[PDB]
This record gives C-alpha cells, structure tokens and sequence, in this order.
C-alpha cells in the first residue's frame, strides 16, 4: 500500500510537460564518501 | 592420476578460500572502521540535516 | 512509504517544461574535500 | 612439482595479503585522521550551515 492518491493542491495551467523538474541536487553517495 | 590431481587443486582451492575470505574480510573491516570514523567525525545528525 | 502526495500550492499557468529547474549549486563533495 | 609450487605462491600471497591490508589500512587511517582534522578545524555546525 505505497500507491496512494497524489493530491497536489494548486490553481494553475500548463502544456507539453509535467510538474517536478528537479534533475539535480547533492546525493548521499558523494556526500557520504567525501 | 585424476584422484591425486583432484585432491591437489582441491586442498589448494580451500586454502586459497580463507585467503579470499581473509582478504575480503579484513578490507571490509577497514572500510567499516574508516566509515565509523568518518560518520562519528561529524554530528550523528549533521549527516541527517545535510540530507 | 517514500511515495506520498506532493501538494504544492500555486495559482499559475505554463507550457512545455516543469517547475524545479535548479541543476547547479556546489555539492557536499567539493565543499567537503575542498 | 605442483605441491611444492602450490605452497610457494600460496605462502607468498599470504604475506602479500597482510601487506595490502597494511597499505589500505594505514591509508584509510591517515585519510580518516586527515578528514577528522578537517571537520574539527571548522565548526561542527559550520559544516551543517554550509550544507
């Protein structure tokens, strides 16, 4: 669950472009070394 | 022939292994020690504020 | 959680472009070194 | 033949191992020393505020 949503705010506007721008600055490396 | 030659290059590869290790180990120690010195030489957070 | 878301604011517008721008500045380194 | 030479070049690269270490250790030492002298020489904040 690091794709948010973005938101931003603002307002504004613008166009073309966007915003931012920046590119540049510085760085550280250079610064560282230095 | 090939049993003897086999154990040969073998005892060699195993000895030249801890050689590989000893080298690769000692150098990764000088890095870490030099790095620990570099880090400590400027604020534990001077690195953080510069970031 | 370096992508918020872003836012820014503003318003414005525009267109084209864007814004921022810046780049530049400086750085640191340079400054540092310087 | 090969057993003899194999231990030769072996013992050699072993003394030549601690030599390399010696070099890269002392040089990393003088670098970190020289660097610790640089950092200290201008404010612990001065480096942060130039950042």
């Amino acid at each position: 669950v690091a794709g948010p949503e973005m938101q931003v705010k603002l307002l504004q506007s613008l166009g073309l472009k966007s915003t931012l721008i920046t590119d540049g600055s510085s760085p550280i490396n250079l610064f560282s070394t230095a | 022939r090939v049993k003897k030659v086999r154990e040969m290059e073998l005892i060699y590869a195993r000895a030249q292994l801890e050689l590989e290790v000893s080298k690769a180990q000692q150098l990764a120690n000088v890095e870490a020690k030099k790095f620990k010195e570099m880090t400590e030489a400027l604020g534990p957070g001077t690195i953080r504020d510069l970031a």
